[PDB]
This record gives structure tokens, sequence and C-alpha cells, in this order.
């Protein structure tokens, strides 16, 4: 039968599942058609994390429900600040995984700390891409324009934006 | 000889939103494996880049690459005729002067043929994405949306810090 396994890139795969399918096997029907490897996989429906050996029947997961597929990575603080004349703003976020609805989770791999500034008029244009994807990928670097990216059902929309120097 | 059919004109209407508001023109390279589009903003600080696969159209057929540079402000107008769930269809010939846009909805209900006259825009495609970036994060797009939106009230310059 037809279950949907959502990805944290906006891409939710409609896998075709049987209630007598073991968890190990979902994690495989996944790796099969989308490349993911079995030991990274973290699937999270209904507020619970899924134990390999358990059959999906073991979790009462019927047709057209949804788990959430989420990758943690073998291999702390995102901060956004604006600061001006009238005053100053600060939103601080941290990487986590949601259980009830993981599509809200914050992924982060940090290779080096980054500290960059960008024109707001540009960012204001950029966030319009919300209306194409639940989620947005963001790539920052001191050596190059930052990438912002909404994925489409097969394809994507990208915004490269150069940081300011001073 | 392009004939490309979105099952719902909403989508393409959305995608063009992305360009509107920050870029005037855009070449639209159609290929046998789909559409891709590049536009640079005026101050050359922002590049918008778009990729659309065959799997994104209801039907797609383009047995020859063709380029369609177009006025976005013009094209969006034409896209208000959209109603959002109608079947949009782009069509073009060997050497194109006009691209034809073609809406039609439930049945033979309604049908509306439009033409956008194309302009010569010089193709200077950029390939600026790096292999490695210091840092990478994903997060709900409207969360981001909210943050950018709030901090824009205080300051012309939002600055990001990861640690």
């Amino acid at each position: 039968m037809q279950i949907f396994v959502k990805t944290l890139t906006g891409k939710t795969i409609t896998l075709e599942v049987e209630s007598s399918d073991t968890i190990d096997n979902v994690k495989s029907k996944i790796q099969d058609k989308e490349g993911i490897p079995p030991d990274q996989q973290r699937l999270i429906f209904a507020g619970k994390q899924l134990e390999d050996g358990r059959t999906l029947s073991d979790y009462n997961i019927q047709k057209e429900s949804t788990l959430h597929l989420v990758l943690r990575l073998r291999g702390e603080t995102i901060k956004f600040v604006a600061d001006g004349d009238i005053g100053s703003g600060s939103v601080i976020i941290k990487p986590f995984v949601d259980m009830e609805h993981p599509e809200t989770s914050i992924k982060l791999e940090m290779d080096q700390p980054v500290d960059l500034t960008f024109g707001a008029k540009y960012l204001l244009d950029i966030i319009k891409g919300s209306s194409l994807s639940d989620r947005v990928g963001i790539r920052l670097s001191s050596e190059a324009p930052a990438l912002f990216q909404f994925d489409l059902k097969s394809g994507f929309l990208q915004f490269f934006l150069a940081p300011k120097f001073n | 000889m392009l004939e490309a059919k979105f099952e719902e004109a909403s989508l393409f209407k959305r995608i063009i939103d992305g360009f509107k508001d920050c870029v005037q023109l855009v070449n639209f390279q159609c290929k046998e494996d789909g559409i891709i589009a590049q536009a640079v903003d005026d101050s050359r600080v922002l590049l918008v880049s778009l990729e659309i696969g065959v799997e994104a159209f209801q039907e797609y057929r383009c047995d020859h690459p063709v380029t369609l540079g177009m006025d976005l402000t013009s094209l969006s107008k034409i896209l208000r005729c959209g109603n959002n769930t109608d079947t949009l269809t782009l069509i073009a010939d060997n050497t194109p002067d006009s691209i034809i846009l073609l809406f039609e909805d439930t049945k033979k209900d309604r049908i509306a043929e439009y033409s956008l006259k194309l302009m010569d825009i010089d193709a200077d495609f950029l390939k600026i994405e790096e292999l490695q970036y210091d840092s990478t994060l994903s997060l709900p797009s409207s969360e981001f949306s909210k943050i950018v939106r709030d901090l824009s009230q205080l300051s012309d310059s939002i600055n990001i810090m990861i640690t």
C-alpha cells in the first residue's frame, strides 16, 4: 500500500508499503530509490522514533499517514541579528529534531563558524520562495556568495547572494 | 519546437514570483530535459537560478533547445489570467518571435490563447556554486520567512552567525 515518507529537503517520497514490512526493510526501500544508507536513517511518526525490527503494523501506521525522514550525521548556535538606529533584534536557533512533526526540524552541519552580513532588501526578495517549498536550504561561506534554495518536485529555485564587505 | 504543459498554472505563477520583485529580464533555456533560467539582479549582488525537470510538467516535449528571454513584468501580467488551477501550456517554434501561453481548465469549459513577444537578451550564464561551503543549514521556510521579516524592521543589514 501507499505510504508517504517525507524528506527534510521538501522531498517527501511516496514509498509503496505493506503493514507486514519490517522497519529494516523500509530503511532499505528508502536507500534503494534515493541512496540513503540504513544506519543514518531516523524516521519519526506520531511523536515516536522507529525501532528497526518493528513492523509498521507495530505502530498502527495506515495508508496516507506520514512519518518524517530525517538525517543526523556522523561527521551549536545559529544566530541572526539586526542592529541599527532604533534598536536591535536577535533570534537564536539550535539544531533539533521534532517528533510530532519533524518537518519543522533544524538541520545543521558546520564545517567552520561563519559570521556574515547581508542586505535585508535582498533577503526580503529571497524569502518569497517560501511559497514553493516547506523548507529552505542555506549555505554560507566566507569565500563565496551564500546559497538559498527551495526545492521543487523535481527541480529547484536558487538564490545566490553576496555578503557585504563593510 | 516547444510544448510544455503544467497541470496547474499556480506553479509557474509561483516560480515567476521569485524573479519578479528583484530582476527585470531572464533567458529561459528550454532543453529536451527541461527548463532552466538565470537572471542577475541589477547591482550584480543577487543571482536567481531556476531548474525545472520533465517530471514537473504534466507533459513536456522539446526536441530542440530554445532560448526565450522575456520581460518579467510583461510575463507576469499575462500570468494573472491564471486563476491558479488552470492548465497552463507554453508553446514555441523553431525560431521563436512569440511564445504562446495557453490556459484551459476543467473540460472544454474555457480556453485562452496568449502571446508574449520575446526579446534579445545576451546569454552570459554563471556557474558560481562552490563544492564546499563553510556551513549548511535547513529549516522551515516560513520560519526563515518570519525571521528575515521581523529583523528587516530594525535594520538594513541582517547578519548571520553560526558556531
